[PDB]
């Protein structure tokens, strides 16, 4: 039942949550690692919930902070959906112990602990992959925890620390100690706090919660080993001088820091030349589909192959492909196509696939077993079936040895079975490797005839020739981006060439061994490329003893650019 | 491991009720057919009632059908009878009694009057008369 | 010098090797040690057997390695069938009440039981599965009942034509056969060092040495070192403690908690000092940066 | 630090029998490694324990020979298999054996 509601407040986060990074003792000495943390005065949501939407997400991990006394907030729940669709973690607190378990439970609206069952929490457990029980974590004060997740590895991180009579989060440091550590590794989006209530009776709870961001820190032991203090890397560029410098102390003077590059927004698209066409209408629906024996092949190039009209072309079900994907084959482009469409029986159009055998496969039509392309068949049972029977379509029966991927038979003789020759007749021994297909209205599925179109794509050996209709959107001419060309990554900033590329030419070598201009397939148009602005970056300030008060130079490059 | 004890009886007037159930505690095997017993002094002890355990078919004695009904729960395995309208002969000894199920010609029948691999302490049941 | 974990209590090997009841091949009884020692040479007391079946390793060898489980198999089956309990076996037992994965890293033992499972009227608690639909994947049991079709017409809860049960009651006589005598059979399966080992021998961490340049190999970290006492407080559960060089300085012990401290062993350059080859031949020896008392 | 060439195929075909092929037997037991192509034929009962074995293979006593078991039906890595290796002596004396180069 909804008996809870919710309101948010905002505050700052000061300086708070520093964890240990690892568990390994130092004395008087600055470490700089690289981990997640919480960035500094960074923006944190104050909730006081009162007796409501609890999907908070959790994205990469979680700090969490309190300051009731009660003990009114018990155990935590972590998960992507938090349904029965999905496993879930039921982290759970308890005076006594603490119980973990992963299980696709069903979890209500706002599950809750009656006060001591958890029916309402989850009504049942089906598929459960891990259990755990262990000692209890939690035990005027300020209680500050810290959950992640890496490499498939629940950690958490907690501290209590003694706070006076203050309405915010106090200044000054406090490490974080690590506590437990499990191996979980499932998908966590989201995340859940629950409550506990009497029987219902009036509550309330407040709390803060914030997210954290991977980034580079420095901290500072003292001659015990415990934290004392700590630095950001990348809060202003002070705290960059102090990284970089490796002090907390910055003298009188000028230091350089880092550099500046301006970032790439978008991409561009240079497809092959577009003029045609490709005729579909041709292949699929033709009145006439040639023999299994003698298939038929058409060579498509230099055309946009619409594959979403194939669907109105033929009655068929659905693409089946094995390099490619039906969908997608409007986005990849290749420089050749090839048809191959033939009429085989209903039981053989399970025959076409790589790794098969049959008498159709090595005696009609072979492919070979890295085939890249699509394979569509349906019945035609209407056309290819008549009262008396079909018979010009035929098969060949016979042969010496299996056929090659990519292999046609069409010449007929006599085969002989014996150590006798044929000598021209079908006698004994002696056999004719084409018989005609028997088809009629009355048959049963798997011997109705059926129309296979085999389309065969090449993969981007050769100029390419044969995709969708992708609008080269031209770059604009002062944008600092990037480029994919056939292969070639790269970026810059790029305007229109000048350049006379000869109609042969199609790209530019610079002194510096670099491109410096380039082609785009769909317009012969040539274009130039020069390298996005970019700097240097220096910190001009007094010594610490003095301000804090610095100035910034970016170096050969005036205020009109970032 | 495995263990059979019984609970109630009594002295009772004829017609009157009664009701008698023995625990089964550590049993294992997958298909039994337990089995109720009774002896009165000066005579042999026979089957009385029984049921299958994968279904519930109910079978009864001539002498006591329809006045003695039993259940079998699966929960606590332990089976409880039902008496009614008890009459002087049936005074006796009553005993609970499980043994597995008799596997011949490749089926699941089961089976009791002797032959039987566990026994319980047994119970007085007494009618007035 | 050498490092092992901080284990204490004892694997319980007798409660699975003598229970005075085994449960049926069908429905094998499975148990999980761990977090234990283990001595496999109290095995040999247990039970009444002639020697082991180690195909992942060997009998004796069983003391040194550290496994992160053990798995323990126990059931009783007829006396020919002991054959069919071996990797990549073929039969009834083989494909129908357990079957074990080709890459097997454990032991059989397998004893006979012909005094406690035999009975002059015969043995009838004791059954297994005869028809399956198909065969058991590797450590998989059946336990579900049901009335087994061979027909097209369904069974209906009757056991008539094309109806059987696949459950067959062993049996077993104490005048039987050999190859028909029952067997306790109890296979063991170990995981190799996946996850921190629970389950090895109880030898000392060669009994911690001071105040001596040690060869050593601690967890897998090979190296020298001399080894005095520490005056550092190392949280409660730091195993290694570097330096500025990221070495380690100060550690602990696995087998007990303790606080030590970690220094390079002396060693210098040595210099020859001579006059002329011409003159004589008498040198002066000299050691670079050592006091003059350890030489 | 070898150098040389190793052929190997597999013999199945001719080394295994329906009954079950133990002609090969392998050393499982041996109180020291072995050196680099260094053979071992002596046979003697391994003794693992304190007492003596006295010859009797009774408790703490092994057999280090074990016969291996080939047949047919086995997998492919339970398959005999027949291996020649050619393995050469480079020119520090001498040398004689090369192909037939004309002077
Ligand atoms: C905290 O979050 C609110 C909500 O977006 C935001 O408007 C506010 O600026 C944040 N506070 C700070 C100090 O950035
Ligand atoms: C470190 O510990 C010593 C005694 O162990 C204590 O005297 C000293 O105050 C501690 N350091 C700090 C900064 O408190």
């Amino acid at each position: 039942v909804n008996l809870i509601t919710r309101t948010q407040s905002y505050t700052n986060s000061f300086t708070r949550g520093v964890y240990y990074p690892d568990k390994v003792f130092r004395s008087s000495v600055l470490h700089s690692t690289q981990d997640l943390f919480l960035p500094f005065f960074s923006n944190v949501t104050w909730f006081h919930a009162i007796h409501d939407n609890p999907a908070l997400p959790f994205n990469d991990g979680v700090y969490f902070a309190s300051t009731e006394k009660s003990n009114i907030i018990r155990g935590w729940i972590f998960g992507t959906t938090l349904d029965s669709k999905t496993q879930s973690l039921l982290i759970v607190n308890n005076a006594t112990n603490v119980v973990i378990k992963v299980c696709e439970f069903q979890f209500c609206n706002d599950p809750f602990l009656d006060v001591e069952s958890e029916f309402r929490v989850y009504s049942s457990a089906n598929n459960c992959t891990f259990e755990y029980v262990s000692q209890p974590f939690l035990m005027k004060n300020l209680r500050e925890f810290v959950f992640k997740n890496i490499d498939g590895y629940f950690k958490i991180y907690s501290k209590h620390t003694p706070i006076n009579l203050e309405r915010d989060l106090p200044q000054g440091f406090s490490a974080l100690e690590p506590l437990v550590d499990l191996p979980i590794g499932i998908n966590i989006t989201r995340f859940q706090t629950l409550l506990a209530l009497h029987r219902w009776t009036a509550g309330a709870a407040a709390y803060y919660v914030g997210y954290l961001q991977p980034r580079t820190f420095l901290l500072k032991y003292n001659e015990n080993g415990t934290i004392t203090d700590a630095v950001d890397c990348a809060l202003d560029p002070l705290s960059e001088t102090k990284c970089t410098l490796k002090s907390f102390t910055v003298e009188k003077g000028i230091y350089q820091t880092s550099n500046f590059r301006v970032q790439p927004t978008e991409s561009i698209v240079r497809f092959p030349n577009i003029t045609n066409l490709c005729p579909f209408h041709e292949v699929f629906n033709a009145t006439t589909f040639a023999s299994v024996y003698a298939w038929n092949r058409k060579r498509i190039s230099n055309c946009v192959a619409d594959y979403s009209v194939i669907y109105n072309f033929a009655p068929f079900f659905a693409f089946k492909c094995y390099g490619v994907s039906p969908t997608k084959l409007n986005d990849l482009c290749f420089t050749n196509v090839y048809a191959d469409s033939f009429v085989i029986r209903g039981n053989e159009v399970s025959q076409i696939a790589p790794g098969q055998t049959g008498n159709i496969a090595d005696y009609n039509y072979k492919l070979p077993d890295d085939f890249t392309g699509c394979v569509i068949a349906w019945n035609s049972n209407k056309l290819d079936s008549k009262p008396s029977g079909n018979y010009n379509y035929l098969y060949r029966l016979f042969r010496k040895s299996k056929l090659k991927p990519f292999e046609r038979d069409i010449s007929t003789e006599i085969y002989q079975a014996g150590n006798k020759p044929c000598n021209g007749v079908a006698g004994p021994n002696c056999y004719s490797p084409l018989q005609s297909y028997g088809f009629r209205p009355t048959y049963g599925v798997g011997h109705q005839p059926y129309r296979v179109v085999v389309l065969s794509f090449e993969l981007l050996h050769a100029p390419a020739t044969v995709c969708g209709p992708k609008k080269s959107t031209n770059l604009v001419k002062n944008k600092c981006v990037n480029f994919n060309f056939n292969g070639l990554t790269g970026t810059g900033v790029l305007t229109e060439s000048n350049k006379k590329f000869l109609p042969f030419q199609q790209f530019g070598r610079d002194i510096a061994d670099t491109t410096d201009a380039v082609r785009d397939p769909q317009t012969l148009e040539i274009l130039d490329i020069t390298p996005c602005s970019f700097g240097g970056v220096s910190v001009i300030t007094p010594g610490t003893n003095t301000s804090n008060q610095v100035a910034v130079l970016y170096q050969g490059v005036n205020c009109t650019e970032v | 491991q495995v263990q059979l004890q019984e609970s109630g009886g009594g002295l009772v007037q004829p017609g009157g009720s009664l009701r008698l159930s023995c625990a089964a505690s550590g049993f294992t095997l997958d298909d039994y057919a337990i089995g109720w017993f009774r002896q009165a002094p000066g005579k042999e002890r026979e089957g009385v009632l029984c049921i299958s355990a994968s279904g519930g078919s109910t079978l009864y004695a001539d002498s006591v059908k329809g006045r003695f009904t039993i259940s079998r729960d699966k929960d606590k395995n332990t089976v409880y009878l039902q008496m009614n309208s008890l009459k002087p002969e049936d005074t006796a000894v009553y005993y609970c009694a499980a043994a597995g199920r008799l596997d011949l010609g490749s089926g699941y029948v089961c089976y009791g009057y002797y032959g039987t691999d566990y026994w319980g302490k047994g119970t007085q049941v007494t009618v007035s008369s």
